[PDB]
């Protein structure tokens, strides 16, 4: 039932400021941590960013640490990713996924349980 | 990144063992190695998590294991519908979180 | 201990913030053997209540404590030079008596409990 | 202050762990002028004793404190979902009343005093 | 709680510094219903005063606290082996009773308030 | 009116231990942070060190972090810089300047407001 | 270090715009970019601080601005006495503090 | 009188898991910090690891930080070193020694006072 | 690592001064430089600790000294039994602890 649906994906130029938004349904959004993972057209998977269940702790890879901004709204069930100063290496299908961490009061969820359709981004 | 064999092959009904090699700081420090299956044109799906544990709805034919700084995905009972790109994901601490390996092309 | 007490009451807030230990050390100590005892008990409760506030905030054991609550211009639009260099703490307390409990609630609720829960979750990574 | 007191007594431990400040703020305040005074004094001692526990542990000034004592399955084999999501604090306290003083001793003796001595030795390197 | 109290009074300072929790836990609890109450109140004040000292120093919540005050040979020229391995705390307190308030002032004034102000200024960089 | 006047500048050999001293007048010395900034004869400006208004917090560039020592005396209004193990790359005009930081109770002074005459140092 | 044009030129009464480019960690993270004017033989002087703010005694002809990871110094009404080396200064955090650019030779 | 005697030394293959044990006599074992220092057959001395007097603080060189594990038992007077994933660069005579640090209540012992016979390890 | 002369020589009854050079973060930051003497086939022995201090049982003929970022071992009264490899050990902080120099071959 868990349906993740990304939008906001398209085409942009170097230096662009692109916003993606992943809408979630079928489960309690505020109870799970979320991640963004990207796949270049000719390469494998790369983890991009992680946000906790409350939206207060954010983690990024060094290559995007000062450019990407993960965020979440738990009332609207919307995960979002704002990328500034997009580089040629950022061309990829971006996926939103449930999991990657959990709070101290839950069991470990060091994996991505559910995944999205994906959203192509061409810099 | 993790080193993973670029492609493997197996006849139907046979069993294959995709491998995956990492440094000691990630596979050899944490027991959190997960495996994903991505069909062409679709998004990945968590075949295995926590090395040896399967998400519900996933057939028993898929099993995982660890050995030092190495992980493996034993796929028994190969079927035509298993033709997918398989990926590793290892948790590698707090200064970096998830490291993926390259894809493994499975043909039947 | 008493010496120097409230001496910077008429000084600027910056100058009067370097004497915090002088006020801090002066907060802690036949029906007249009961009433005086009640006064002593009263002092203890007041001290503990203030310490309790400092503990529910992330300020336990500190006389100067920095926080994550943004200042709101509605509470006060004065510059820093007009607060620390050209103003006393009594004047500041008279203006900000009106807003004290909003700042106290923001200090208590959002920042400390969210920070404490975030440390609870960072410590299990 | 009183408002909301013990409201999460019937809530799950996870839900009831976000209201700790509400209980914390309600612990601190003619023979009837003596007995009531004794009650006030009693409250102070209880508060201080609990604070003293938090200080002999590495938990001074905190409402949520993480430690280095491993959990023992003898104390409790329940999962985290069966403690934080499907259980209240009263039920948990009834089960773990039996083991409280072993956990308190481990908290007091091994972890905090060995950590404190190790910081004493790291600080002189 | 009482068990083991003051047991290391005749032990060396090093050996007697590993039992600090035993002494710490023993500091906190018809005219005879008033006088005893006064004694209880007295104990609380003494405890709070010592805790207040630890808070005006950077030692809140600690039983062993390292500081930035250099030791002065005028206070004591003895080696570390002649203090921690060949000496008790009563002998040390008898010698250093003479110098206690100078060390307390240096602890209170220079180090903690200058460190606290320096953290106030580092936090705004 | 603000008059900064450096002295102690001259010539030294590699491994030298050179002390400069900047005297300030015309303003409250103890109320401002001070910095040392250097300019090589053929290059632009380089920031060297920073000391706060109370003389308790000192900051240096990595290239001089273990060799230079900024200090101040607020009664005598004297800023000083002691450089040990001087290297060939340290040849420059050194300037003392007011600003670079401020305490939490003041407005931001992330700039150098007033400057000195300069002092040549040849290693 | 910041990258700054080595030299610019402008006729009297015209307006020039010296530029200044930095990484995102310094110009693009903090709104603390200051500009200094150094005549040959003298020490620098703070023409502008905080991107858009002028020290007292400084003529209105000097203005500053920012754009992403780039700063600029618009000098209008060029006079013969403006012939100086102009420098950038950006605040770049706590592990490093001030980064300067190269000098810009202004000729009239 | 201080007699340090290492054992457990021999020959192993790459990836081996080799355990050495140094037995101490003639002094109070629990009162001193211990170190392991190695010497390659054709090179000089290299410090490997340090353990404090209580066995709670352990320090390693970066080259072995995730592979070696120093430990001690103060009742049995036995220092031990467990090396996993042994590399070709780990071939050396390993020595156990007394010293390298001390607690805050003792004088500084930033040196190795007493030494062991040594134990050859060939990867 | 510390740089130390590979070998020195001295006639009996003469005095030699083995040298030792380090960075400023180790010899020039801490007054903890120790010297060890290792005979072939045996394990080292602490000739000197804390720059100028001798363990008991060690002859007065061995002395140490420091000068900035340099240390030295003055061996007076050379005897045939001093033929050994000498090593430096400097304490270099908390992120690394002990750095040794190369051996010095002493011949008589
Ligand atoms: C009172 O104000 C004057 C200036 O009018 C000032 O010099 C003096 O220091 C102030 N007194 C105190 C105690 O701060
Ligand atoms: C400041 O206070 C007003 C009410 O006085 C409130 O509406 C506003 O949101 C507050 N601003 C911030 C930034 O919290
Ligand atoms: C801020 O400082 C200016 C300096 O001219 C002063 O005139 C003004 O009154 C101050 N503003 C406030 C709101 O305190
Ligand atoms: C708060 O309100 C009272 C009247 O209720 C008023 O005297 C006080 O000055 C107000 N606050 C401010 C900042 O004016
Ligand atoms: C009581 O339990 C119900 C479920 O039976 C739950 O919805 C409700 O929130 C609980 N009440 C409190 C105060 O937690
Ligand atoms: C847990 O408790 C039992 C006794 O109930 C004890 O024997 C055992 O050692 C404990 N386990 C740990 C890991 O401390
Ligand atoms: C843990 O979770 C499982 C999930 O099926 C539950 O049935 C079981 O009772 C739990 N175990 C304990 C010991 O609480
Ligand atoms: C502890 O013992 C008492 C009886 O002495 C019992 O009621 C209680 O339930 C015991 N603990 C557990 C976890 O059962
Ligand atoms: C008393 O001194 C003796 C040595 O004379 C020592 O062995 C013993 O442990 C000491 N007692 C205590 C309680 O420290
Ligand atoms: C030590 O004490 C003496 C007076 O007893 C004092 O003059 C001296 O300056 C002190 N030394 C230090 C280093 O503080
Ligand atoms: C320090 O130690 C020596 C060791 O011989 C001892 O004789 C001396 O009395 C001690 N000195 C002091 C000042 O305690
Ligand atoms: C301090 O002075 C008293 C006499 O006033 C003396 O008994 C005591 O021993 C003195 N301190 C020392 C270290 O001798």
């Amino acid at each position: 039932e868990v349906q993740l649906v990304e939008t906001g994906g398209g085409l942009v130029q170097p230096g662009g400021s692109l916003k993606l938004s992943c809408r979630a349904s079928g489960y309690t959004f505020s109870s799970f941590a979320m991640s963004w993972v990207r796949q270049a057209p000719g390469k494998g998977l790369e983890w991009v960013s992680l946000i906790n269940d409350r939206g207060g702790l954010t983690f990024y890879v060094d290559s995007v640490k000062g450019r990407f901004t993960i965020s979440r709204d738990n009332s609207k069930n919307t995960l979002s990713l704002q990328m500034h100063s997009l580089r040629d290496g950022d061309t990829a299908v971006y996926y939103c996924a449930t999991g990657g961490m959990s709070s101290a009061l839950q069991s470990s969820k060091y994996y991505f349980d559910f995944w999205g359709q994906g959203a192509l981004v061409t810099v | 990144a993790l080193t993973q064999p670029p492609s493997v092959s197996g006849s139907p009904g046979q069993s294959v063992t995709i491998s995956c090699t990492g440094t000691s700081s990630d596979i050899g420090s944490y027991n959190y190695v997960s495996w994903y299956q991505q069909h062409p044109g679709k998004a990945p799906k968590l075949m295995i998590y926590d090395v040896t544990q399967r998400p519900s709805g996933v057939s028993d034919r898929f099993s995982g294991s660890k050995s030092g700084n190495t992980a493996s995905l034993t796929i028994s009972g190969l079927q035509a519908d298993d033709e997918a790109d398989y990926y590793c994901s290892a948790y590698a601490g707090r200064q970096t979180f998830y490291i993926f390996g390259g894809g493994t092309r499975l043909t039947v | 201990v008493f010496l120097g007490f409230l001496g910077a009451a008429g000084s600027t807030m910056g100058a009067a913030s370097m004497t915090l230990t002088v006020q801090a050390r002066n907060l802690l100590s036949t029906v007249w053997g009961i009433k005086q005892l009640q006064a002593r008990v009263l002092a203890v409760e007041r001290y503990l209540r203030d310490q309790q506030l400092l503990g529910i905030w992330g300020c336990s054991g500190k006389l100067i404590c920095c926080t994550n609550v943004p200042w709101n211009s509605s509470w006060s639009n004065r510059n820093l030079s007009e607060i620390w260099d050209n103003m006393t703490w009594l004047q500041w307390d008279k203006e900000i008596s009106n807003y004290t409990q909003i700042i106290y609630g923001l200090l208590e609720e959002s920042q400390n409990q969210q920070e404490k829960n975030e440390q609870d979750l960072l410590a299990l990574d």
